[PDB]
């Protein structure tokens, strides 16, 4: 299937493409031709990947100099595996068409914990542990000692990789993570480091955001080599939250105590090092005078001089002083306090800690800790986190804020206070990506309206188009139910949350919808506490028992183990004729991680508009700062955060292969024009005024009729 | 299982067929039905479900794997058509023997 | 306030946390109810150590670490010296070399004998007090006032 696109001719593996695919390809080609960053939305969970990859490959063939390589990022490794599968299929199709191999390379990066071949680190699954063990095995000290070949466990894979892969790079091919593990085992090399080197000469590289956003690890692999590369973020509508998380650092009392203990161990190790080997490790002082990774981005990062901290004892005392200041500032009991610049000024005044020497604290920590030949960085990780916070605060506070919480939420009195350093704008941390890369395409599904995104992230978009899925059959028939059998408002307001009548309306709607809907249904609440209250009310009444009789019921919990077990049983229930009703939370990690396909989550129920609690002070900074700068109304941003989350958690049923399914929102709030307008275009256009505010019974009847229509073949 | 018990001793030449008029989408069974699907395929018993007001996934896989056809009632008139169509003998496939 | 209690009288530290540490030349934890007990007898003597104090050597502090108390007080005194701004020296190394010497002086004063430090500080006094100490001392108020607003 060769498509004569306006720009050029583009190959395509599958037989047919919908008109929305034509629109997507033409808009994407327009953006690439303009060579300017832009944002676009496409409904389908699958199909967008293949269309995007095919268009990018064809554009690379036409203008190889224009685009050096493609950097395609996905939320999670299980998801990016499907992307690499799609890319492998596309490459096989193109190779068959051409009749011969071409110099094209495509690979996926992942954590050493996810992929590795060392038996010692295999049993351990905790990421910091894998990082520390690998650092110990690959340490420059361990490398030098391996040169001596003394009796000590040395990781042969990295040494063999240094010997061979340095000389010879991999010719070409596509390697999934699992297949790359096998390749590393066969060749006695690192599946991780081999891909890391291939990044220098790779046409396509795929990895999650935290490999491309956080300055600590993103920069090293996203160096200026890709000066003009097509960087693409997929389903990255929750990009602001992750970009903020890449900067926010949380300091707790337990973490601070662990830091103090680690610092004591550091002092003891320094004394032992002084008595054992002093001159050779003191040479570090000379190289320092000449002049865990830094959290400072490219331009913000500075390397002039370490500062007044030039020796191990001096640096240790500096950390002692700063840790004492943080300890006392956290121990203070008072209302939540915000102080972005005042915190730095007060630190400098109270404990005599100048911001310039504080700036290089984390970098000097890395160097000095390397000198100590520690067993691993896992033990001292809390100290490195505190150092990253210490350097960040001295680095900048213009678009940041230090929040102190002596008392935690959900606890009238708790002896574990927490100090947050949550950011307020993601533009600060995502600026390097936009500036360095010629164009970035934020391709997303279920995207809340694009107009806000340029305001939140400071960039000038080239194209702003919303693509609506078009099929010969109406795959999706969304509806909103606001009126119950009692013709009573069913809004899940904070003041209306306690309403037993509203809870009863929700329970009856779920009962009837489970009675009619086929096997497999997922209901998303607004919070764990609200879900528990509704479940308890239904349990006190007889509605819950009737729901249990009609279909099996499963519930989500904060604990990941129970969540995984419940979802595993839910899948089997969906396969069998019992069916299942999975209650979950919109913010729950399960909602974002899981993907619902044919005969999975057939009818997506949304109980109440997803709104975060109006007491969490972090969102207060994040929101009022957005009001002050970029001029976004607080209500506007709050409703945007609700609609984007709802679209994220309701857009799964249309994953791909044209699998029918209905999305019912049991809240009259969605019927409001603002919510409908902010809803994604593809869902909204299907939505109509006739079914906008159906009663519970009317919604059930129309759902039954729509399921009848979708049951029959094409 | 009852149908299989009765049809197991039936002659090989005759075509053993089952038409499940499914009404309630739920299926509470003592044992997993996917295992029974294997025995049904081994015994070459055609099973063609006719669902009512539901596109049941387990019955969809049952029908397509066992060789039967799956349908859902659009209305009473279409129900008449479905059953009248099922009246006629089904074509013999490769697994079928005479 | 998180400390288990005073080495001698660990009752207030449990009943109420209002008491705050009192810094001394001994770099030595003390509590007000215990400061009265020191005033009654000795009048400026550490109970266990017996370190003499001119007038009670008492000042309010809220840092549980006595080493941090001593280090912070010594740094407060030292900052009065070597307060010249960085831009006064065009040399790249000299920006932080003098700060290195300053912190070395602080660590020296914390534990080792301070006689050499005092003699050196007299030497730096004779030169700095003329221009640099006065100028930076006067400019401290200006810069602090501008920074506060
Ligand atoms: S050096 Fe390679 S093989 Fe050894 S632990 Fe690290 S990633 Fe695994
Ligand atoms: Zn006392
Ligand atoms: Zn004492």
């Amino acid at each position: 299937m060769k498509l004569n696109v306006d720009g050029l001719l583009v190959y395509f593996p599958y037989d047919y493409i919908y008109p929305e695919q034509f629109s997507y390809m033409r808009e994407l080609k327009r953006t690439l031709d303009a060579k300017g960053h832009g944002v676009l939305e496409m409904p389908s969970g699958t199909g967008k990947t293949v269309s995007l990859l095919a268009l990018i490959m064809a554009y690379q063939r036409a203008y190889p100099l224009e685009v050096t390589k493609l950097i395609y990022c996905s939320r999670t490794v299980p998801e990016i595996e499907k992307v690499i599968e799609e890319l492998r299929k596309l490459l096989n199709f193109y190779e068959k068409q051409e009749g011969e191999k071409l110099p094209f390379l495509g690979l996926a990066l992942s954590s050493r914990k996810n992929l590795c071949i060392h038996p010692e680190v295999t049993p351990l699954r905790f990421g910091k542990d894998v990082d520390g063990k690998c650092h110990s095995l690959t340490a420059s000290y361990v490398r030098a000692q391996y040169q001596h070949d003394t009796s000590l466990p040395h990781c042969r894979f990295y040494e063999e990789f240094d010997a061979h892969g340095r000389e010879v790079p991999l010719p070409a091919g596509i390697y999934n993570l699992d297949d790359l593990k096998a390749l590393g085992r066969r060749q006695g090399w690192c599946p991780y480091f081999l891909a890391r080197y291939s990044i220098l000469h790779a046409n396509v590289v795929v990895y999650s955001y935290h490999y491309l956003l956080d300055p600590k690890i993103a920069d090293l692999v996203s160096k200026e080599l890709a000066r003009k590369a097509v960087v693409v973020f997929d389903e990255a509508h929750n990009i602001d939250n992750v970009c903020i998380d890449s900067m926010s650092v949380n300091l707790t009392r337990r973490t601070l105590d662990r830091c103090q203990g680690n610092l004591e161990t550091l002092q003891k190790t320094v004394l032992r090092i002084k008595e054992t080997d002093e001159q050779r490790l003191r040479d570090e002082y000379r190289r320092l005078v000449e002049g865990a990774n830094p959290v400072l981005p490219d331009e913000v990062l500075q390397e002039a001089v370490p500062g007044s901290i030039r020796t191990a004892e001096h640096f240790l005392g500096f950390l002692r002083r700063l840790l004492e200041y943080v300890k006392w500032r956290l121990r203070v009991q008072h209302v939540v306090q915000e102080s972005p610049p005042a915190f730095l000024s007060g630190l400098a005044q109270r404990v005599c800690i100048q911001r310039k020497p504080l700036r290089f604290c984390a970098e000097r920590l890395r160097s000095l800790l390397h000198t100590l030949e520690i067993t691993d960085l896992a033990d001292f990780s809390p100290l490195t986190l505190l150092a990253n916070f210490a350097t960040l605060v001295s680095t900048y506070a213009k678009g940041f804020t230090i929040i102190i919480e002596p008392f935690d939420d959900r606890t009238p009195t708790i002896a574990n206070p927490i100090l947050h350093f949550s950011c307020m704008d993601a533009s600060l941390a995502i600026k390097p990506v936009f500036e360095r890369f010629q164009s970035v395409i934020i391709t997303s599904g279920t995207l809340s309206p694009l107009d806000i995104y340029p305001k939140i992230l400071d960039f000038h978009p080239v194209t702003m188009a919303t693509f609506t899925m078009t099929l010969a059959r109406v795959c999706l028939c969304p509806m909103i139910i606001g009126r119950g059998n009692d013709q009573v408002a069913i809004s899940s307001k904070f003041e209306t949350r306690e309403d037993i009548a509203v809870i009863r309306n929700y329970g009856n709607l779920l009962l009837e919808m489970s009675a009619v809907v086929p096997d497999g249904i997922v209901a998303f609440f607004t919070s764990y506490q609200y879900m528990e209250s509704t479940v308890a009310s239904w349990y006190e009444q007889g509605i819950l028992e009737n729901i249990q009789r009609n279909k099996l019921l499963f519930i989500e919990t904060q604990d990941g183990a129970e969540t995984s077990v419940a979802l595993e049983k839910y899948q089997e229930a969906c396969e069998n004729g019992r069916g299942a009703i999975l209650l979950s939370v919109a913010r729950g990690k399960v909602s974002e991680g899981i993907d619902f396909v044919h005969h999975y989550g057939r009818a997506v129920i949304m109980f109440g508009v997803p709104y975060v609690y109006t007491q969490s002070r972090i969102l207060k900074a994040r929101l009022e700062y957005l009001r002050d700068q970029f001029q976004i109304r607080e209500n506007d941003f709050l409703t945007f955060d609700a609609m984007r989350h709802a679209a994220q958690c309701v857009g799964r049923a249309i994953r791909g292969k044209t699998d029918y399914g209905l999305m019912v929102f049991a809240d009259k709030r969605f019927a409001r024009g603002d919510k409908r307008g902010k809803l994604p275009r593809w869902i909204q256009e299907h939505l109509t005024d006739a079914n906008l505010n159906l009663t519970v019974d009317e919604g059930v009847q129309v759902a039954k009729y729509f399921l009848r229509q979708m049951a029959q073949p094409f | 299982s009852i149908a299989m018990q009765t049809l197991k001793h039936m002659p090989g030449h005759t075509s053993r067929e089952v038409l499940i008029i499914f009404s309630s989408l739920t299926t509470c069974d003592p044992s997993n039905i996917y295992d029974l699907i294997k025995t049904l395929k081994a015994a070459k018993i055609r099973v063609s479900v006719i669902g009512l007001s539901a596109e049941v996934r387990v019955c969809t896989v049952l029908a397509r794997e066992t060789g039967g056809t799956y349908h859902v009632i659009l209305d009473e008139s279409h129900y008449k058509e479905l059953l009248t169509h099922h009246v006629s003998p089904p074509p013999a496939s490769s697994s079928s023997e005479c | 306030m998180d400390d288990q209690g005073c080495p001698r009288c660990k009752t207030t530290k449990y009943r109420n946390p209002s008491l705050k540490l009192m810094v001394n030349v001994c770099g030595h934890t003390l509590c007000e109810s215990c400061v009265d007990l020191l005033f009654v007898r000795g009048a400026g003597n550490c109970p266990e150590c017996g370190t003499p104090l001119r007038k009670s050597n008492f000042r309010v502090q809220l840092f549980e670490d006595p080493t941090v108390d001593k280090e912070v007080e010594i740094r407060k005194k030292v900052l009065k010296i070597y307060n010249k701004r960085e831009e006064d020296f065009p040399s790249l190394r000299e920006y932080n070399d003098f700060l290195e010497e300053v912190e070395e002086i602080v660590f020296n004063l914390t534990n080792n004998v301070d006689l050499d430090n005092t003699k050196k500080k007299m030497e730096i006094y004779q030169k700095e007090n003329k221009d640099v100490i006065q100028k930076n001392k006067l400019k401290l108020t200006r810069e602090q006032e501008e920074l506060e607003e």
